[PDB]
């Protein structure tokens, strides 16, 4: 009934992944569905999902981890929203707070190439479980951006509509707000330059 | 006379376009000003624009303090956005802005009769929000009033801000 009692949502990331299956099943299910049916949706991740239906999707998944989205009648923004809820309900943000500090330091490097190399070095410091899921989500967002002539979601727009879900920022004052402009830029860079950060030949 | 207006509602439901009429870029935090004359009174209306994404739920309370009137929006081509009025927006606004008048605004009225919109919503077994459905929701949440507008055609836009101003002044 209530989300506190779920053994899947609101529990540590490490408890819903394994070395063998590093992507949470729910995240794989949502993202595969969105890639199959949602890449041409104008404003995917910008347009708000149906909150009631998002919660319903989560509860139905709780009841059955083998839930079939192709079979159900949840719309794409509901699936996108429920996917965001997984990350916002994690005990700690997908990008750990200590890593965010290091990312902000790296981002201040003036030399572009040095900056990108520095940011990649910070990635190697993520916990391995977080790194794999972060890679998976950013790579998905990069694929969404490839269709931006149709869905209008550039890497900039995707960052604006997803980075707080990943980082869980302090929004408690105006000065705190301006201090978040770097977070938006950093996630935009990870999305836009996904190949540099995450491909392996 | 200075009055503060805050606009809220689902991402991409047309908030900024509504303010501006008085690009595809989501708002995080912006402020505008409009001058309105209603009932012999001249009001300088501060327009506080907000982000509709749940990503910015913890940021929105920065805009709510000392608000005189709320524009609470949904889009007429999005029945999801209407369902989010009682589910999300009304609880939030009434939590942070007790005794602040709410104008319930149905945006994008031009899409109600739009063949493309109706064809695309049909594929999802949906259809545009009906005027009665909007009015009933306004009644349900105890809104100051209900208004439909199209920022694209300008239909009803002036009327929205006059009503918002009268609400603020009263
Ligand atoms: N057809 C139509 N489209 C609109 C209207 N108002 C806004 N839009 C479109 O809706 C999208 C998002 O609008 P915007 O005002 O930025 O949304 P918000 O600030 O996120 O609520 C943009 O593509 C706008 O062009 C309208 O009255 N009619
Ligand atoms: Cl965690
Ligand atoms: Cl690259
Ligand atoms: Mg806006």
């Amino acid at each position: 009934a209530g989300s506190w009692e779920s053994n899947y949502f609101g529990v540590p990331l490490t408890t819903v992944v394994t070395p063998e299956k590093p992507i949470p099943i729910f995240i794989e299910r949502c993202i595969e569905y969105i890639e199959a049916t949602g890449l041409s949706t104008e404003g995917i991740y910008r347009v708000s999902g149906n909150k009631s239906e998002m919660e319903s999707l989560q509860r139905q998944f709780d009841q059955d981890h083998n839930l079939d989205l192709a079979e159900k009648d949840f719309t794409v923004n509901t699936v996108a929203g429920a996917m965001k809820s997984f990350f916002s309900e994690l005990p700690d943000p997908l990008v750990p707070y200590s890593m965010q500090i290091d990312l902000v330091e790296a981002h201040k490097i003036n030399d572009r190439e040095q900056k990108l190399h520095a940011l990649k070095e910070v990635l190697k410091k993520f916990p391995k479980e977080n790194h794999e899921v972060f890679k998976y989500v950013i790579s998905h967002l990069n694929r969404v951006s490839h269709n931006n002539k149709v869905n209008l979601m550039t890497s900039e727009n995707l960052s604006i509509c997803f980075w707080p879900t990943l980082m869980r920022p302090d929004f408690s004052s105006m000065d705190a707000l301006t201090a978040t402009r770097s977070y938006q830029t950093i996630i935009e860079l990870f999305i836009q330059q996904c190949p540099f950060f995450f491909y392996n030949r | 006379i200075r009055k503060k207006l805050v606009i809220v509602g689902d991402g991409a439901c047309g908030k900024t376009c509504l303010l501006i009429v008085n690009v595809y870029v989501p708002t995080v935090f912006e402020n505008y000003v409009a001058d309105i004359e209603v009932d012999g009174k001249q009001v300088e209306l501060a327009l506080w624009d907000t982000a509709g994404q749940e990503d910015y739920d913890r940021l929105r309370p920065l805009s709510y303090p000392d608000t005189d009137v709320i524009l609470m929006c949904f889009s007429i081509d999005s029945p999801d956005s209407l369902e989010n009025i009682p589910e999300k927006w009304t609880p939030e606004v009434k939590h942070f802005c007790p005794n602040v008048p709410i104008i319930l605004v149905g945006n994008k009225k031009d899409l109600r009769n739009d063949e493309h919109t109706r064809r695309e919503l049909a594929k999802m077994k949906q259809e545009p929000v009906k005027p009665e459905e909007g009015r009933d929701m306004a009644n349900r949440i105890g809104a100051f009033g209900y208004m439909e507008c199209s920022a694209k055609t300008k239909d009803g836009v002036r009327e929205v801000f006059e009503m918002a101003t009268r609400a603020a002044l009263q």
